[PDB]
RNA sequence: UUCAACGAGGAAUUCCUAGUAAGCGCAAGUCAUCAGCUUGCGUUGAUUACGUCCCUGCCCUUUGUACACAC
């Protein structure tokens, strides 16, 4: 939509700012080690974050809930979200 | 922080900070006898000499909430349950107490009979909410389990004198006053264990305090028709610790409840027709930045 | 005076 | 008495009913395939549920 | 010099002009605060533009409403309409459009008569 | 409307009537589009209940 | 073990009216009463079978249906019955011309006939009759239908001759503690006992013999007295 | 149940008014009705012959 | 675990707002006292006609419900009770008086039966509305009644009517007012005690329908 | 102390579907009408129908015509 920007800090906290007016809208705190990947749906409905503690968090975005959390077997270094097919790829540490 | 005094044909709520009558209830037809607040402190029941329990809400004397028409005899004691909120126990000069659900105020939900003469006091047991101890002018504190039939007590405690009041101190022990003494009764063992007879005339009333800011961790005070109100300490064997003498026979007494948090009161109403209250009381932003 | 539907039903 | 619930599937039109009373065709909820023709008093529309004290009785006309 | 915004709220013959600008957070109807708007049983009709979206939208802006005409209930309906569409217009012009249409969605899900009156009537059957 | 008013018991005996009438092939062929129109509207309207009836007599009847 | 009442001095029973739809009572409805008034030129009368040869035939009707004497002698029987003194009864009547009259228990209906005739003229034309002591209003024309005035829990039966015969005592103790009993009795000289089909769910009878009107009233009242211990 | 006696006049007539027991208030009510009908008829007639 | 921060400074305003008023931004309660969640309609066929799923702050939604047929099936049932309370020649138009006595009767319903008064009035509606009735099949005026069923909108209409006019006649010339008689009526109708005008009238209508079924 | 009316008005009957019924006051007094009142103006504001030709009536048509398809 172009409205929202997402910042992922090295202390594991996603902050969601508005790109037009530049102010904090929301702040999710799931990870405890560095968040290396954030992406969001093409319909602004589910976001997906991946940190280098090796958990992928799945959040609803309109409601601020989490839909789930999946623990992989290595710290994740990079995410790429293919947005039409809703498939994201993670470069793990293994 | 407020207390209701039942004189004849009016009930006055006094405040515990000014000691003047904030509010008053005068629309009774005969002598109003008992007036107590519900455990939530939201409404006020008053038994009247025509056997008409009328419960208003407290701090609004103009809205009579419901008028239970109890026995044709005078209703002498009315108090809500201390655990439950929607049941009201009224005993009358009909030798039968009644438990009323205040939703269904047409027939009493339970009718505790069994006493031979002039039931003048109720009490509830403070942990088991099914347990009602009632006291009459034949001695014989009856007490009833309300899940049973209710026309027979489960047991009976033989205070030998006609009792004037029964209160509950522990969940286990209760104190009955009547005659020149008061006795305490363990309730799990059906058995008397203290009796203090330190008065000249009949002990009219009792009440009890717990956990309040005091050297005494508990206190039972007793009012006794000869002028005296005395305070007894339940932890060293109900020994008397202090007393007041008043200008006539003292008919009823009370103190501020356990969580009073302000100006604390001892009130005693006399048979002479007067009320005695004794209380214990309790530069620049530039310069600041510099 | 019936109508269609109830005439067909009784028939 | 056990009561039963029945959803309207069709407000029957052009029946010669008495005014203020409308025939209606309701299917049940415990077995949502079998219907019965009832006739109701107030305003009724499709797929709203109404309460049958009996279901052993088909409705005739009223007139 | 200040970013300011003016809106209007109308019921039958009451009319309320609301000026919204940036400030400290004070909401004033006819000079008096919003917590004085009689008949005191419809004070929550006046409050619901605040409680529907949170007071953190009103923590940075100050509104003032001038209400003339009408009666008691027509004036509280004019007040709530003026407050609602003034908050929407302020967040349109000086805050982001995403909060603008989030406010429009919240008010329209409660009742769109906070934002659009029912104005010209009757029906000649 | 005449076919929509009647309940399902009358629909079942209407099917019995059609089943008997297409043995007398004289008045079947003189009323073919009327029989087709009425029968197809009847089972198209009452299709949900008809396919939930469990009786081999009616199954053989429909066949 | 059970105590006495606090007051043994006997109060009068509370007189019941249509403004008390709670109390269990017995309503008696005198249906199809012949209460019509007429002019003479100078004078008003109540239509009898005997005050005229053919005033009723000039009005069209027949003379056998102008019988106010039988609703008079029913009203006397119902208001001298002990259940009325005990205050468990009130008497509604409804004229064949469709006029509903509520009759208080506290009324003293006059004992001779033409005194009752002169009472009925002023009731039918002034729609209200006060007491001599003028403190309450004790005979009045009220608004139809009767079901607006009958109690909200009230079984309404009607009395006839061709019906399954019951006994009044066990029939009244069949019904429960707050249900009243509304008994439509016909005050005709003769006629089909269908005067109250639209109010009534049970049509019963009291004997196997052709029963007169006030005898049917007194039979039902005495049965009610035995059922309610009066 | 208490038993009151019914107050009613004997030989009732609705078209005649009630017999008031005062001959100086029933008389003023009679003559007020009389002046009202005769005044109404009188000024009706004089305005219609004026027309 | 997981927690969202969505306010980043404690919100304080220059106009002081009462603490319960600013507590009302987390849940909408009727008169800021009576919660609308966990208020179910315990009788199906009347859900979708008694509406308790949009919570309100006062029973004075000035919306327009009388210009389509079943549009008054989604006026909130507290407001339908209020509107039915403001009817006779004496009390026509006085919706603020009706709202004020609805507020008083919900307060005393809760102080007598210590439960949710919206749940009490919803149970009173679903116990009061008659499930069967009789029309008068004419035949030119042959006095015979035929039992019909009755649609749920008519059941909610006649439920609110029976409750409110029962409260009126119960307050007609007694010591109690309309608020206290309506409280007694709604409590007795909720539990279904057969001491109320409303469900005695329902039992009569249903019994007459059972009779000339 | 004790001698007239009256405590929401019978049978019947009329009107009425959303800013409507009803409550409430305030102004005006516009060539006819009205002050024994009339017309404006705002304030408050509902219940129940919103279906049906079953009853009571009133109306329309009875070649389909107008061009396909379908009936």
């Amino acid at each position: 939509c172009g409205n929202f920007g997402f910042i992922g800090s090295s202390n594991g906290s996603i902050t969601i700012y508005n790109m037009q007016s530049g102010i904090l809208r929301k702040k999710y705190k799931l990870h405890k080690r560095a968040v290396t990947g954030i992406s969001l749906d093409g319909m602004n409905r589910k976001m997906v974050s991946c940190g280098l503690d090796g958990i992928v968090g799945f959040y609803d975005f309109n409601k601020s809930t989490l839909l789930g959390k999946l623990k992989l077997d290595a710290p994740i270094t990079a995410m790429v979200y293919h947005r039409s097919s809703d498939l994201f790829a993670l470069a793990l540490d293994d | 922080h407020d207390f209701a005094v039942t004189s004849s044909t009016r009930v006055q709520i006094f405040s515990s900070r000014t000691r003047q009558v904030i509010k008053t209830f005068s629309r009774f037809k005969d002598v109003v006898y008992s007036a107590s607040f519900r455990s939530d402190g939201k409404l006020l029941c008053a038994g009247d000499a025509t056997g008409l329990v009328s419960v208003y809400d407290s701090y609004n004397p103009r809205t009579i909430l419901l008028s239970i028409n109890a026995s044709t005899h005078p209703t002498h004691v009315t108090k809500f349950h201390t655990q439950d909120n929607k049941i009201l126990a009224t005993a009358s000069d009909d030798r039968v107490t009644r438990l009323w659900d205040i939703s269904n105020a047409y027939e009493p939900q339970l009718e505790l009979t069994g006493a031979t003469d002039y039931v003048r006091t109720l009490s509830f047991i403070p942990a088991a909410p099914h347990l009602v101890a009632t006291g009459s002018y034949d001695g014989l504190i009856r007490l009833y389990d309300t899940r049973s039939s209710g026309s027979t007590p489960i047991y009976s405690l033989n205070h030998d004198q006609p009792v004037e009041n029964v209160i509950a101190v522990s969940p286990t022990q209760i104190v009955s006053c009547g005659g020149n003494n008061f006795k305490v009764w363990d309730l799990t063992s059906n058995k008397k264990l203290y009796e203090r007879g330190n008065f000249n005339k009949a002990v009219t009333c009792l009440d009890y305090v717990e956990n309040f800011d005091s050297p005494m961790q508990s206190a039972l005070i007793a009012s006794s028709l000869d002028g005296h109100v005395k305070v007894f300490d339940p932890l060293d064997n109900f020994q008397v610790k202090f007393g007041w003498k008043f200008s006539g026979p003292v008919l009823s007494c009370a103190v501020s409840p356990s969580t009073a948090q302000g100006n604390r009161h001892l009130v005693a109403g006399l048979s002479s027709g007067l009320l005695a209250i004794r209380t214990k009381k309790k530069k620049s932003n530039n310069f600041q930045r510099m | 005076s019936l109508k269609a539907g109830e005439r067909l039903m009784e028939a | 008495t056990p009561v039963t619930l029945a959803k309207v599937i069709k407000v029957l039109g052009r029946t010669g009913s008495r005014g203020g009373v409308t025939q209606v065709r309701v299917e049940f909820l415990e077995d949502t395939s079998r219907t019965i023709v009832r006739n109701v008093k107030g305003p009724v529309r499709e797929n709203d549920i109404l309460v049958l004290m009996e279901s052993e009785r088909e409705a005739r006309r009223l007139r | 010099a200040v970013p300011s915004v003016q809106t209007f709220g109308k019921k039958k013959s009451a009319t309320a002009v609301a000026h919204v600008k940036a400030g400290k957070g004070l909401i004033k109807v006819n000079g008096s605060p919003i917590t004085l708007v009689e008949p005191e049983i419809l004070r929550f009709k006046v409050y619901e533009p605040l409680l529907l979206v949170g007071l953190d939208k009103f923590s940075n802006i100050d509104i003032r409403v001038r209400v003339t005409g009408g009666g008691h209930v027509s004036q509280v309906y004019a007040i709530r309409q003026a407050i609602a569409k003034g908050l929407v217009a302020y967040h349109q012009k000086y805050v982001d459009e995403q909060s603008k249409n989030e406010l429009k969605k919240a008010f329209t899900s409660y009742d769109r008569t906070l934002l659009i009156a029912d104005s010209r009537r009757p029906e000649p059957k | 409307d005449a076919l929509m008013v009647m309940p399902f018991s009358y629909v079942l005996k209407f099917l019995k009537f059609i089943d008997t009438v297409m043995q007398n092939k004289t008045l079947l062929h003189s009323h073919l589009p009327l029989i087709c129109k009425n029968l197809f509207f009847i089972i198209k309207f009452n299709h949900k209940e008809l396919v939930s009836q469990k009786n081999e007599e009616l199954k053989l009847q429909i066949n | 073990q059970k105590a006495l009442p606090a007051s043994l001095v006997p109060q009068a029973p509370p007189v019941l009216t249509s403004k008390d739809k709670i109390t269990k009572r017995m309503i008696v409805v005198l249906a199809m009463a012949s209460l019509e008034t007429h002019k003479i030129s100078d004078k008003y009368v109540l239509l009898n079978c005997d005050d005229h040869q053919g005033l009723l035939k000039k009005m069209g009707r027949d003379i056998s249906e102008a019988r106010p004497d039988i609703t008079h002698q029913c009203l006397l029987t119902l208001l001298d019955s002990p259940i009325n003194k005990a205050g468990k009864l009130q008497v509604y009547i409804q004229t064949s011309r469709g006029i509903l009259i509520e009759v208080n228990p506290t009324v003293r209906i006059p004992r001779t006939f033409k005194r009752f005739s002169g009472l009925m003229v002023q009731l039918l034309h002034k729609l209200s009759i006060r007491s001599v002591n003028s403190e309450e209003k004790l005979l009045k024309v009220i608004k139809n239908p009767i079901t607006d005035h009958l109690p909200t829990k009230c079984r309404k039966v009607t009395l006839s001759f061709d019906a399954p015969v019951i006994r009044v005592q066990d029939y009244i103790e069949k019904l429960d503690d707050d249900e009243s009993i509304c008994v439509f009795v016909g005050a005709m000289a003769r006629g089909k006992d269908n005067f109250a089909d639209e109010y009534v769910d049970e049509k019963v009878g009291l004997s196997n013999y052709p029963l007169s009107a006030s005898v049917a009233c007194s039979k039902f009242c005495h049965g009610a007295e035995d059922a309610w211990n009066i | 149940i208490p038993t009151h006696a019914p107050k009613y006049e004997e030989n009732f007539n609705p078209d005649k008014k009630s017999y008031d027991p005062d001959r100086t208030r029933s008389e003023i009510n009679k003559m007020k009705a009389q002046l009202k009908k005769e005044r109404k008829f009188t000024m009706k007639e004089i305005r219609k012959d004026a027309k | 675990d997981f927690e969202v921060v969505e306010e980043f400074t404690p919100v304080v305003l220059a106009t002081p707002i009462p603490e319960e008023v600013q507590q009302a931004q987390t849940e909408i309660k009727l008169f800021n006292k009576w919660s609308f969640e966990e208020v179910e309609v315990k009788d199906a066929s009347l859900v979708d006609y008694v509406q308790v799923r949009q919570p309100i702050f006062v029973a004075h939604t000035a919306g327009r419900y009388a210009n389509k047929r079943f549009r008054k099936a989604q006026c909130p049932i507290i407001e339908r009770l209020t509107n039915s309370l403001m009817m006779n020649g004496r009390n026509n138009g006085k919706k603020l008086k009706a709202v004020r006595i609805i507020k008083h009767t919900l307060d005393i319903i809760n102080v007598l039966t210590d439960q949710n008064p919206i749940q009490v009035v919803v149970d009173a509606i679903t116990n009061t509305g008659p499930r069967e009735d009789t029309t008068r099949v004419g035949g030119g005026g042959a006095a015979r009644r035929q039992a019909v069923d009755v649609s749920p909108l008519r059941r909610v209409n006649q439920a609110i009517a029976l409750l409110t006019i029962g409260a009126r006649e119960a307050a007609f010339r007694n010591i109690k007012t309309i608020a206290e008689t309506l409280a007694e009526e709604l409590i007795n109708a909720a539990k279904g005690s057969s001491t109320s005008y409303a469900i005695k009238k329902k039992d009569e209508l249903e019994r007459v329908a059972k009779s000339n079924r």
